[PDB]
Formats: structure tokens, C-alpha cells, sequence
């Protein structure tokens, strides 16, 4: 639900986005800044600083899977609830993750594709990524809106 | 609530930033304006055009306001007690408004300094841009 | 979309709420316990003091009018997200109000109806009410979010 | 924080509440319980239904924390300080969730006290409620 020329922005910039290590630093970077979601992931283990973190093999592997639904929600722009609906349910119903975290990520996910890709990640670009972060979080907020 | 790690890790990073933080503050406004559309019913007297000379200009004095807070860590509610004033009581500003300047804030440093902008450091310059967001909204009378 | 006794709880205590003065102590409250909302109001007079709010005509004329929608927002339920649609519109779109204060609005309303309705307002009828509120703020904010 | 005015205004609040602290903090709890589901998993070893030993128990402990509060106003860094170090670094509780237990609490006083809830008296809890949320969540690190 963005028009025409900004999936063609959003999309093409995606394919120069190394999804692995955007993934890690992403929700490594979520565990540090904001600690309490550390709460979620205390099954990986060692989480008490920020090079136990962001070295712990285990949120390294769940950082590529979260790009990885993320990358798929970008081939289905004008459907984010349909996809997310199932990851909705879980993230709502099973870990009972309250939706202001999910609205954090994608923040934090702007912010490392500022760091990996300079002066092209543009004003103008990140507004319509701003719109993309806003539509998967609502998406994801879903199964209660 | 500043640790010691934070106030040098703040200090460190924006001592790097250095004759840059007016250019920066004009890079975070706009993307600001540019992402958040709302933002804007607070500048209708401003030429909000990309590379408009008022926005820099404005650049600059949030910049100037940010390194007097980074100077003065000890005693913000006290820097920026007129800015609290102004901001709050005379211009009436939302605080989710501060969230986003932030945000568009730690965009642009992570931009121009990649090498520079580690976990720590991030999480060190929220926590500082969080509190100078505190004080901003503090009096609300 | 509402356990039709729910729906049915809310409407059975929606027809005995004194829906007008419930309506302007509600807004006088918002401008109050949050100032900076008054931004948007100040062509409504002097509004210095707890009083001079409760008091002033425009406010109290005003409330009136944001209980009414709210109210005939209760008869379509189902729908709701096109019952504000236009609202939507006004809000997002001309006056500009960041979708915060729709919750927060919406927080307030609850909390006077407490006040009113004494030991009817149960912990279930609230929870009930909630669930409405927080329907009327994202329909609300529907024009951007 | 709070001017002399707001400071009454929570000290005869609270003080009319008198011993029935422990009955509103329960209140409290189980209003928030209900109308935000999400909350309910800080307590899993808990009994969440109605009268529940447990959560009766527990209104105490925070009512008794609260009135320990209304008696320090002016320090609360200080007075809570035990307590941020449990909410944040040891349970982890999610900032958002202290936003939701004051709405509760609101929501319970003026539903005992109709007559005694002026929007004046309403403003100054609110901002009460908030600098207790903010002294919670400070230790963070
Ligand atoms: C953009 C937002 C998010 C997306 C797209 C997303 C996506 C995912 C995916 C793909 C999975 C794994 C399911 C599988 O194994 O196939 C997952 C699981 C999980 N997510 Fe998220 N997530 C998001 C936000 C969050 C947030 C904000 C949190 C909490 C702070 C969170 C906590 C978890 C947890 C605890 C699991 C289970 C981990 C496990 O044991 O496998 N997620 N999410
Ligand atoms: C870290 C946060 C912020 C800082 C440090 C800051 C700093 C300043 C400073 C130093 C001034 C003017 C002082 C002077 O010229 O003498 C100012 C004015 C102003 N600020 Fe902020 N600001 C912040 C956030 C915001 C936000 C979020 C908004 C609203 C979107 C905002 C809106 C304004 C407006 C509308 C003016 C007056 C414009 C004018 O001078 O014509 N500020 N700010
Ligand atoms: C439950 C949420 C809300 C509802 C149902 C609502 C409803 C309405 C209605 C019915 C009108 C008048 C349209 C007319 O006069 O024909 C209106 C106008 C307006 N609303 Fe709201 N509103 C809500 C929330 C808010 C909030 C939170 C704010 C800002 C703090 C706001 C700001 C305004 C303003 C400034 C006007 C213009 C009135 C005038 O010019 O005097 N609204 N709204
Ligand atoms: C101003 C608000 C709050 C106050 C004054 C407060 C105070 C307290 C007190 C006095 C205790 C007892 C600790 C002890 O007995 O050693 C406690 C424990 C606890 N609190 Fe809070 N609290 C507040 C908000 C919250 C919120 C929002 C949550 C999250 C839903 C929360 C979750 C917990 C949990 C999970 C415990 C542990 C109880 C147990 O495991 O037995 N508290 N708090």
C-alpha cells in the first residue's frame, strides 16, 4: 500500500542488502539498546553484555530468520497481514510480545541499514522504509489489534 | 542514569562528530520532515525544501544545543531548562516528536560514521538522547 | 471481531451513560492532565487553569460533539475502520494530530466513566471497554498508520 | 516534577484512601490483568482469578510501596531504588507495561472516589505516577 515508485525504490535498494549480517546486528543491536527484550531470548544463553550478545551464535541464526520473513514480506507489499497473520499469532499469542517492541525492531533495523549503506541510504529512502517498518509492524500487531 | 561508560562513550563519539553537528542537525530535521510527516505543522514558517538555508540554519542551533548538553552532562534539567520552557510551555510541541528526532538523529551519526557507531555506542547516545527528551518535555504546566 | 455478550455488555451499558457530560468532562480532562493537546484548541479561549477548562462553553460544546461519533460508532461495531474513515481524513490529514493522543484520549474517556459509574464499572466491563477504545484510535489513525 | 500543589493534591489522595490501599492496589492489578492480557506473563506463578490470595497479597506490597512514595516525594531515586533494580536488571519488565498499571490505578481511585478526583487532583497522580514509572525503569543498564 505504497505507491507504484516506492515499492520500485524500496525493492531495488533491497537487493544490495546483505540480509545474514543486517539480520544479526539488527536484533543483536535490539538486545543491547533496550535490554528488557532480553527477556524474550534468555534461551540462547549469554546475554549480560554486548559482545555476548552480539557474538552469541544463536541470535546471529534468528537474525537472518527474522530479515528472512522480512524479505519475504517485501515480495508481497500489498499483503503484509496476510503474510504475518501465522508470525502475528505466535509473537502475539505464544511470547505475548507486546507490539511497541515490534515498532522498536524495525527502528533499529533502519538504523543498521543507515550504517551498511552510507549516503544511499537516503532522506528520501528511509521515508518510504519508515512506511515499510510501520505496515509489517501493524501487520505483525494483527491478532489483536 | 548516565553510567561512566555512557558519558565518556557520548563524549567520545561526539567529540568525533566535531565541526560536522551542524550538518548533521539539518540531516536529521530533514529526514525528520521527510518520514514524519506531522513534524512539519510545527514549522510553517519555514522554506522545507531539500537544502533549504532556514533548516540549516536550524541545523546548527539544535547541533549548538546538543554540544552545550554533552559539555554540561551533570546538570541538564539546568542547560536546558529554557529550552524545556519554550518547547513545552510557549510552542506547545508533542513529546512523540522528540522520539523521532532522536531516531532520525542516530540515523544520520550512524550514516556518517560507520566504524564508529558500535552496539555500545548506540545504546550509549539513546540513552543520552533519551534524557535530553526527558528534560525537553518535563515542564508541561 | 467481539464475543457477541460483549458487544452486547457494552451496549447494555452504553444506553444509561449521561452521554454529554460525560462527553465534556472527557475533552476538559485530555486538555488538562495533557497540555500540550490544548495546541490544538486554543482558538477555543482561555484555558490557564483547571477551571477556566471545565468551565469554557467551546470545550463543553465540543465534547459533546466527540461523544456523539463516539456514540454512533457503538450502533456499527463490526464496521468501524469506514464509520471514521472521513475522521480519519480530518484528523491525519488536515489538523494533524500524532495518533498518541487518540489512545490517550480514548484512556481518558475510561477513566471518566469510572468515575461515574462507580462498582457497575467492573474490571470485565472495562477490559470490554478498552478493546472498543483502542478500535476507535487505530480506526482513527488510518489515513497514514 | 511536582510544584507544593501537586504534592497535596497526591499527599490527601492517597491519604483518603486511608487502609483500603491494599483493596486498590488488588483492584488495580486485576484490571490491568484483564483489559491487557499481555501482562498477565510477569506472574505465571500466579492464581489470576478474582480474590486470589495471591494477588490480594500482592496489592499490598505495591499500595504499601506507593504510600511509601507519597511519604518521599521530593526523593524517589532514592526511595525506590531497591525496587528499580528488581523491575528493571532482575525481571525485565517491558517500560510500556508501567504506563498500563497507572491507567489501572486511575481507573480504580476515581472509582472510589467520584467526588474526590477532580481533573486537578487527576493531573497531579498522573504526573505522580509517572515519576514513579520513570525511577522504575532508570536502573536499565
Ligand atoms: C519486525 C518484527 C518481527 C519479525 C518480522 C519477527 C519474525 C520472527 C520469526 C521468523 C521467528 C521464528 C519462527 C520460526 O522459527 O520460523 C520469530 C520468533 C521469535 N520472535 Fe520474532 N519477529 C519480530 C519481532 C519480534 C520482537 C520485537 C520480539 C521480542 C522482543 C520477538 C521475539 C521472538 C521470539 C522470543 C521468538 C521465538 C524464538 C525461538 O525460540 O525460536 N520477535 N520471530
Ligand atoms: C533533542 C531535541 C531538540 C533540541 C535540542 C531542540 C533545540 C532547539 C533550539 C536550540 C531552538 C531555538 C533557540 C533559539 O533560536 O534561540 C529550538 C526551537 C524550536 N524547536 Fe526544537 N529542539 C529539539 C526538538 C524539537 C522537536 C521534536 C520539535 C518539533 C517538531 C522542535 C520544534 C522547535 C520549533 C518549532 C522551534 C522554534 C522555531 C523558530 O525558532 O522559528 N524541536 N529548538
Ligand atoms: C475518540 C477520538 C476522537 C474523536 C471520536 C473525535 C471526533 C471529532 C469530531 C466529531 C470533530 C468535529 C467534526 C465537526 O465539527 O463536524 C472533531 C474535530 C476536531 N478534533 Fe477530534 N476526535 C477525537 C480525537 C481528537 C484528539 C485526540 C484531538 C487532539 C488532541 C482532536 C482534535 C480535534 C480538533 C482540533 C477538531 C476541530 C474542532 C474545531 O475546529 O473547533 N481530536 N473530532
Ligand atoms: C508503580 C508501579 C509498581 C510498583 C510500585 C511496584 C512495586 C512492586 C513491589 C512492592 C513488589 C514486591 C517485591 C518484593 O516483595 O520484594 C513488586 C514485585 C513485582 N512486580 Fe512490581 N511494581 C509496579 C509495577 C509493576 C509492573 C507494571 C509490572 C509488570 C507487569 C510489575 C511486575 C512485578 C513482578 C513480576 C514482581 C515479582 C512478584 C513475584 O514474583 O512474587 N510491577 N513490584
Amino acid at each position: 500500500m505504497l505507491t507504484a515508485e516506492e515499492k520500485a525504490a524500496v525493492t531495488g535498494f533491497w537487493g544490495k542488502v546483505k540480509v545474514d549480517e543486517v539480520g544479526a546486528e539488527a536484533l543483536g543491536r535490539l538486545l543491547v539498546v533496550y535490554p528488557w527484550t532480553q527477556r524474550f531470548f534468555e534461551h540462547f544463553g549469554d546475554l549480560s553484555n554486548a559482545d555476548a550478545v552480539m557474538n552469541n551464535p544463536k541470535v546471529k541464526a534468528h537474525g537472518k530468520k527474522v530479515l528472512d520473513s522480512f524479505s519475504n514480506g517485501m515480495k508481497h507489499l500489498d499483503d503484509l497481514k496476510g503474510t504475518f497473520a501465522q508470525l502475528s499469532e505466535l509473537h502475539c499469542d505464544k511470547l505475548h510480545v507486546d507490539p511497541e517492541n515490534f515498532r522498536l525492531l524495525g527502528n533499529v533495523l533502519v538504523v543498521v541499514l543507515a550504517r551498511h549503506h552510507g549516503n544511499e541510504f537516503t532522506p528520501v529512502l528511509q521515508a518510504d522504509f519508515q512506511k515499510v517498518v510501520a505496515g509489517v509492524a501493524n501487520a505483525l500487531a494483527h491478532k489483536y489489534h | 542514569v548516565l553510567s561512566a561508560a555512557d558519558k565518556s562513550n557520548v563524549k567520545a563519539a561526539w567529540g568525533k562528530v566535531g565541526g560536522n553537528a551542524g550538518a548533521y542537525g539539518a540531516e536529521a530535521l530533514e529526514r525528520m520532515f521527510l518520514s514524519f510527516p506531522t513534524t512539519k505543522t510545527y514549522f510553517p514558517h519555514f522554506d522545507l525544501s531539500h537544502g533549504s538555508a532556514q533548516v540549516k540554519g536550524h541545523g546548527e542551533k539544535v547541533a549548538a544545543a546538543l554540544t552545550k548538553a554533552v559539555g554540561h552532562l551533570d546538570d541538564l534539567p539546568g542547560t536546558l531548562s529554557d529550552l524545556s520552557d519554550l518547547h513545552a510551555h510557549k510552542l506547545r510541541v508533542d513529546p512523540v516528536n522528540f522520539k523521532l528526532l532522536s531516531h532520525s538523529l542516530l540515523v544520520t551519526l550512524a550514516c556518517h560514521l560507520p566504524n564508529d557507531f558500535t552496539p555500545a555506542v548506540h545504546a550509549s547516545l539513546d540513552k543520552f538522547l533519551a534524557n535530553v527528551s526527558t528534560v525537553l518535555t518535563s515542564k508541561y504546566r
